[PDB]
């Protein structure tokens, strides 16, 4: 008696390929007969902790900095902000090197040209409604949800002030920012920019920077 | 470099809480954190 | 792509100190191909294997086969495709801790990656050039069904 | 094959005392299973020496061997 | 002394909402329905059934202080299907299903009796 | 042949399910290896075909070897690549192909140590020799 | 080990050393203390009045404040070093062992 | 700490090329291996340690290393490392100088 | 009975300022009696729910986001684990390490060091339990507990 | 363009069918 035999020397134990491998080849049987801008919000109006003219120090250098000290020193006003940022970033392989192409944070916004408006993925937010009047996307009522719901929004606030009841029923991200303790902004902003991230390259890597 | 700058600002922070505050009746913490355990012996 | 390690293992021991809980079961597995050791604890309850079962683990970074990297929230109502469907077991967790035989003259030859699975641990030790997608404190999924051969 | 050694199973289970039983088992496990092949003619060979007290048969030391 | 009457856990007072639906603000479609003078035997059944409902993504129950008779049933459903339609249609049903179970409840005892 | 015709990702589909069968089949992880080398997953591949090595045979298969040193060259790693060319020319001295390759091999390092200016005289030297 | 010797090796280690200790029934702390052979550096009394009468003022702070731990600590619980050290500087504020009575 | 354990676990060597790319990046390592103001800092901080450490010494006897603290320095660093995803196995920016000062 | 009183009651004498005693710098309140008992089974290695208990459970955070976590496991049927809607209490981003009472004294030598075979050594990381079992030893009234961190 | 000389090595993928099984015979 011999179980192991010419034909059985080439069997598998227990699996059937047929199915599996008929259905491969039927597919390179199908093929062989051969069958960009985003955008981002921000506050103008003044007395809002984020403005038009420290924003950049609270964006770039991750630093916050109060507005009172900015006009008080006499600074002068850009168009709108937009960053042609140095940030390297590790290639699959881990080495690092920095690339960037627009991107658009909300400060004048109804200068903006007609190519831009409806870009929103990400938005700092004041409270008021009226904020917002005219903005594409506002419901005809008057409604703003159309951008938060489907956008990740942002509020920058004190860390003490109680949150305001327009920002706490919409869809917006709140930072909490020390009145005191400027070390503990570095790590809001770097939450900022990871959020914004996420959310570009979730929804918007299509979008080009 | 970003976290050590962060590190030495919560040092100083979480310490400069730590200090003892003017009108603190430490004399009668003093008694009471005494007295009680005497109560478990 | 997004599949952080894959490979064929074996089952060599089942919790060799004795089953310290009821629904969940250590398994001291080493791998065919690239020679890993791997300590998993499986829900023995739900997905009960047995000493000497044979099954594919794949530790995948996320399970849209576009690789288009999830959010970590729970949402069954989808209709994208999901290499869930062809696996019989999958878990969820956090990669915790990275170890290997590190020297201060050179790199490790070898690391152990750390995942919890909501509590359910794994080590996975292996050579260092096949746990290369692993990085502390990082999402993956384990992705295992039993071989029928 | 697999009924039968359902059966032969059962039946050594029942009556341990079967050296012919033993052996069939034995018979069919040796294309699916080398270790209870193996545990099966060690059986029929431990009662054969123990309780029959005769002397193995040269078939089944040419299996164990095999 | 303090002993509150017992008909408090069912009888209305003047003003009490029997039911009070509240936009949830932390999630989209997300409502918190707020039964006034009810308890568990309304709150299991409204809560598993509101399970069965494939497009329901988070369904559930808490009665915010055991004295207080209130009770609050969460539902949040899929963006296409509010929760306030997931409340209506998971109740419409479940009449239904109590109705059925009437009427086959009152043939199997007819059957019963003299059967 | 679906290798051959260049489909691999389905190629891999079915060695792979062929390995799920099995693991005594050395053919299969070596065309298992082919695949990773061609798509480019060369850390993987030089790791099948080492362990193919050691478990299928007990001599050093050339073939295998050469395989293995093809890897290693595509994945940068000249010096392992060097060193295993090597060891297949050992077996098979008279090969004009391994001689080729470790040729190209300690050309390759060569220019390397030569384009780099961070090599010392001790390197550059040894170098020049292996040019 | 607060009872051991302990006496830093020359690479470093602390390395207790365990010798011979006379454990007493009563007091005579300064002649003890005087007996050749007697360690006059940590021969102590546990008994603060003594302290007082043979080191000081300042050092009854010190023996008053590690007694009070020793019958606080006992049992192994712990109160924070602040309270003993406030009611010990009272205790020795006027320069005389004040007694809470 | 033993004399070669203060040494091995505080000391800093500048003069190991290999090991110092990693754990610094290659624009720091060239700055430590050829700046002499940076060794002498380095092992100035060195010897200010090594002070510390009979200061230690002279203050907890019995080798009581446990302390009562206001700020859990181990936390907080292991706070900031998960809160800016450090990574322990990459080579990281911090330049020394910027810690001793 | 006058909001000179209560301001100063408020901001001197309320309930949460008083969590940690200056009597020993831990805290004086805790997990304590059933719930530890309870957390204590809850936060086994063990421990699965299935989604109608976790969408019930967690209509009890106050601070939860309304956002359900992926379950720990997925397949062959939804699971969530014990030590998963832990991580859903507790506050912010906590970073301790605590050991649970029955954890080996020679385990932190051997090999499974990082990986406890008994689910003893407490971790949590970036306010999430990676491992370990709840007990007084990490949520009672001691020092270094998990409540003390939280506070 | 020069295309950069690679190892000289011309992959195989091979089917080699296994020895004929002369097993031990059963009795």
């Amino acid at each position: 008696r011999v179980w192991r035999t010419r034909t059985t020397i080439l069997q598998s134990t227990g699996k059937n390929f047929s199915k599996n491998i008929f259905a491969i080849l039927q597919s390179v049987k199908a093929r062989e007969e051969g069958r960009r801008t985003p955008i981002i919000i921000i506050p103008a109006a003044t007395t809002s902790l984020i403005t038009m003219l420290n924003a950049k120090d609270l964006l770039q250098d991750l630093k916050f900095v109060p507005s009172d000290e900015k006009k008080k020193q006499g600074c002068q006003r850009e168009n709108e902000t937009l960053i042609q940022r140095r940030k390297d970033q590790m290639q699959p392989g881990g080495t690092a090197i920095s690339v960037t192409v627009p991107y658009r944070v909300v400060d004048q916004p109804l200068k903006l040209m007609p190519q831009d408006w409806d870009r929103v993925v990400a938005v700092f937010v004041q409270g008021p409604a009226w904020q917002f009047k005219g903005w594409p996307w506002l419901l005809p009522d008057g409604s703003p949800v159309d951008i938060f719901a489907k956008i990740k929004a942002f509020h920058l606030k004190y860390d003490e002030v109680r949150l305001d009841p327009n920002v706490q029923k919409w869809d917006v991200t709140v930072l909490e920012l020390s009145y005191h303790k400027r070390h503990l902004d570095r790590p809001v902003f770097l939450r900022f920019w990871e959020t914004l991230d996420r959310y570009m390259v979730k929804h918007k890597s299509h979008l080009r920077f | 470099g970003e976290a050590f700058d962060w590190l030495l600002g919560e040092i100083e922070s979480k310490f400069n809480q730590a200090i003892a505050h003017p009108g603190e009746m430490v004399g009668a913490l003093a008694a009471q954190s005494l007295g009680e355990p005497a109560t478990q012996m | 792509a997004g599949i952080l390690f894959e490979d064929i293992f074996d089952v060599k021991d089942i919790d060799p100190e004795g089953k310290k809980f009821d629904r969940v079961s250590r398994l001291h597995c080493e791998s065919e191909s690239f020679k890993m050791d791997l300590i998993l604890d499986v829900n023995i309850q739900i997905y009960p294997v047995d000493l000497g079962d044979k099954f594919r683990l794949v530790i995948a970074s996320t399970l849209y086969e576009d690789g288009t990297l999830d959010d970590g929230e729970y949402n069954p109502t989808d209709d994208r495709p999901s290499r869930a469907d062809q696996f019989e077991y999958v878990m969820y967790g956090k990669v915790y801790r990275i170890e290997g035989d590190e020297t201060s003259t050179e790199a490790a030859t070898r690391l152990s990656a750390y995942v919890s699975y909501g509590g359910l641990l794994m080590r996975l030790q292996g050579d260092a050039n096949n746990l290369h997608g692993f990085e502390v404190d990082s999402r993956v999924y384990l992705l295992m069904k039993k071989l029928a051969f | 094959r697999d009924i039968a050694k359902g059966h032969l199973k059962k039946v050594t289970e029942q009556y341990p005392d079967d050296v012919e039983a033993w052996i069939e088992l034995a018979q069919i496990l040796e294309q699916t299973d080398i270790q209870g092949a193996l545990s099966a003619y060690g059986t029929a060979t431990r009662i054969l020496q123990e309780k029959v007290q005769a002397d193995v048969p040269p078939e089944i030391l040419n299996n164990v061997g095999a | 002394m303090n002993a509150p009457p017992a008909f408090e856990s069912f009888l209305l007072f003047e003003g009490e909402k029997k039911i009070t639906i509240n936009k949830d603000t932390k999630v989209p479609n997300a409502c918190l329905f707020t039964i006034n003078k009810e308890d568990h035997t309304l709150g299991n059944i409204i809560k598993s059934q509101l399970l069965k409902d494939p497009q329901v993504l988070f369904a559930g129950y808490k009665v915010p202080h055991p004295l207080e008779h209130k009770i609050i049933i969460r539902v949040q459903t899929t963006p296409d299907y509010s929760p306030q339609e997931a409340f209506t249609n998971a109740i419409t049903d479940l009449i239904s299903e109590l109705s059925l179970l009437e009427e086959r409840f009152r043939v199997a005892i007819k059957d019963k009796q003299e059967g | 042949v679906l290798a051959h015709k260049g489909y691999f990702r389905e190629a891999r589909d079915v060695f792979a399910q062929v390995r799920e069968a099995t693991a005594d089949i050395s053919d299969v992880w070596l065309n298992l290896a082919h695949i990773y080398v061609e798509q480019k997953q060369y850390i993987s591949a030089v790791q099948m075909y080492e362990n193919c090595l050691r478990k299928f045979y007990k001599h050093q298969n050339t073939e295998v070897v050469l395989y293995l040193a093809r890897a290693l060259f595509k994945c940068g790693k000249l010096q392992e690549c060097k060193q295993t060319l090597l060891k297949a020319r050992h077996v098979a001295p008279s090969d004009t192909v391994l001689m080729f390759n470790v040729a190209l091999v300690l050309q390759r390092l060569a220019t390397s140590v030569l384009k780099d200016e961070k090599s010392n005289l001790k390197e550059v030297l040894n170098a020049v020799k292996e040019l | 080990d607060n009872k051991k010797k302990i006496i830093i090796t020359e690479d470093g280690e602390f390395k207790a050393l365990q010798e011979w200790i006379l454990e007493t029934d009563g007091v005579s702390l300064m002649r003890v203390l005087s007996e050749k052979d007697v360690d006059p550096v940590r021969t102590t009394s546990n008994d603060i009045v003594e302290i007082f009468t043979v080191l000081g003022i300042e050092a009854v702070r010190k023996a008053l404040e590690r007694e009070l731990y020793h019958v606080i600590s006992f049992d192994g619980s712990y109160v924070n070093y602040r309270h003993l050290a406030l009611l010990c500087d009272t205790m020795t504020c006027r320069g005389h062992l004040m007694a809470i009575t | 700490p033993s004399n070669k354990a203060f040494e091995k676990k505080f000391r800093f060597d500048y003069t190991n090329e290999r090991a110092l790319r990693r754990t610094l990046q290659e624009d720091l390592v060239k700055d430590v291996l050829s700046n002499a103001h940076i060794q002498n800092e380095l092992e100035r901080e060195f010897e200010r340690m090594r002070e510390d450490r009979e200061v230690l010494r002279v203050i907890f006897p019995t080798g009581d290393s446990k302390v009562v603290l206001p700020c859990n320095l181990l936390r907080m660093i292991w706070n900031a490392q998960k809160i800016f995803h450090i990574n322990p196995r990459l080579p990281s920016d911090l330049h020394p100088i910027k810690v001793v000062e | 009975q006058s909001l000179e009183t209560r301001a100063e009651i408020q901001e001197l004498a309320m309930v949460p300022r008083m969590i940690v005693t200056p009597q020993s710098n831990r805290p004086v309140m805790g997990i304590v009696q059933d719930t530890l008992t309870a957390v204590r089974k809850f936060t086994k290695r063990d421990v699965f729910l299935e989604r109608g208990e976790v969408m019930n459970l967690l209509m009890f955070l106050s601070t939860w986001d309304g956002k359900v976590p992926q379950p720990a496991i997925l397949k062959p049927r939804p699971l969530w684990t014990g030590k998963q809607i832990f991580s859903l209490i507790i506050p912010g981003h906590i970073n301790c390490i605590r050991t649970h009472s029955t954890h080996p004294d020679d385990e932190d030598s051997g090999p499974y060091k990082h990986i406890s075979p008994g689910d003893t050594k407490v971790v949590v990381e970036n306010g999430e339990l990676i491992m370990g079992i709840l007990c007084k030893k990490s949520l009672g009234t001691s020092a270094g507990s998990l409540v003390h961190i939280s506070y | 363009l020069p295309e950069r000389s690679g190892v000289v090595c011309r992959v195989k993928y091979c089917n080699s069918l296994p020895d004929i099984p002369f097993d031990p015979k059963f009795i």
